[PDB]
């Protein structure tokens, strides 16, 4: 189950 | 034993034309179990072992939405990066990310990781606490600045202590008739006449899961390292491992030389004697 | 900007037996960046029913591929596969040897 990604760098 | 949950996932920068080539991949242990390629028409998370095809059509629908914004975070980084490192439009580079947790023999959450990089280099990456970061270079200490005042170490904590935990014991059950079936490697002796005088003797561990694995020759009860070759562990493609050591020996000497194979698989470890 | 050249292993995912149906398999890995050119060869000629895993990587984030399609070890056939890669000045090719 992928976490939510949503920071860029 | 401990068990894991990891996602790898690789971003390519296409100058050239259009967005970047992403591919995802999800592992339990050392089983791959998801995958996204953004070049597939699907357009879809796909199932890649059979345990996960027990989850319903709002999993794969979920898993879509999030591995898709996945690709955009990293597109949106690929250009970040660009500007970071003073590079030209006209090159095509490189980002990785890998994230997962373990779960240890009490099936508790033992540990979490989350780690970046960028044209094969490292980046930055989550510390072992799971509360700060590591960053590689100057570039990498605007992201851990930027990430500190966003408490991202936070979310994703709470995510690996979590849901990934709990999910990762749920295939695990779900899984268990091969993801916790250990395979034995079958092993076996091979012996090649390189001359009158002397001979190769292979000692093969086959079909084996998961990966981890100890081959090694003895001469006399002690071990031996001159003279022989070791090939990496190399998947068979069906889901198990494969390894070979060779030992160089005189003619007529073969019953001095032991071949020592160590895996999980085996109650203890066993020696091989041609 | 890391370029590392692919190491290659080809080999038969069962012990290999003339007239018995196998799998042939070209493991690239270590190498970096992803782009790279795969093919098994039959006597020399690239075969055409090849499929190959998911990119992934390994901890020093260097990239690992494997190529394979079912096949039948002969006497007479010779089986190799080739690789090209930004590292390497032209294709690498190594020769499948069943007792590798």
């Amino acid at each position: 189950n992928l976490v939510p990604m949503c920071a860029t760098v | 034993g401990s068990h894991s949950m990891r996602y790898f996932f690789t971003s390519v920068s296409r100058p050239g034309r259009g967005e970047p080539r992403f591919i995802a991949v999800g592992y339990v242990d050392d089983t791959q179990f998801v995958r996204f390629d953004s070049d597939a028409a699907s357009q879809r998370m796909e199932p890649r072992a059979p345990w996960i095809e027990q989850e319903g059509p709002e999993y794969w629908d979920g898993e879509t939405r999030k591995v898709k914004a996945h690709s955009q975070t990293h597109r949106v980084d690929l250009g970040t990066l660009r500007g970071y490192y003073n590079q030209s439009e006209a090159g095509s580079h490189t980002v990785q990310r890998m994230y997962g947790c373990d779960v240890g023999s009490d099936w508790r959450f033992l540990r979490g990781y989350h780690q970046y990089a960028y044209d094969g280099k490292d980046y930055i990456a989550l510390k072992e606490d799971l509360r700060s970061w590591t960053a590689a270079d100057m570039a990498a200490q605007t992201t851990k600045h930027k990430w500190e005042a966003a408490h991202v170490a936070e979310q994703l904590r709470a995510y690996l202590e979590g849901t990934c935990v709990e999910w990762l014991r749920r295939y695990l059950e779900n899984g268990k008739e091969t993801l916790q079936r250990t395979d034995a490697p079958k092993t076996h002796m091979t012996h090649h006449a390189v001359s009158d005088h002397e001979a190769t003797l292979r000692c093969w561990a086959l079909s084996f899961y998961p990966a981890e694995i100890t081959l090694t020759w003895q001469r006399d009860g002690e071990d031996q390292t001159q003279d022989t070759e070791l090939v990496e562990t190399r998947p068979a493609g069906d889901g198990t491992f494969q390894k070979w050591v060779a030992v160089v020996v005189p003619s007529g000497q073969e019953q001095r030389y032991t071949c020592h194979v160590q895996h999980e698989g085996l109650p203890k470890p066993l020696t091989l004697r041609w | 900007m890391i370029q590392r050249t692919p190491k290659i292993q080809v080999y038969s995912r069962h012990p290999a037996e003339n007239g018995k149906s196998n799998f042939l398999n070209c493991y690239v890995s270590g190498f970096h960046p992803s782009d790279i050119e795969v093919d098994l060869l039959k006597n020399g000629e690239r075969i055409e029913k090849v499929e190959h895993s998911d990119l992934s990587f390994s901890k020093d984030w260097s990239f690992y591929l494997l190529y394979y399609t079912e096949f039948t070890p002969t006497e007479k056939d010779e089986y190799a596969c080739r690789v090209n890669h930004v590292t390497l000045s032209q294709p690498k090719i190594v020769k499948w040897d069943r007792d590798m």
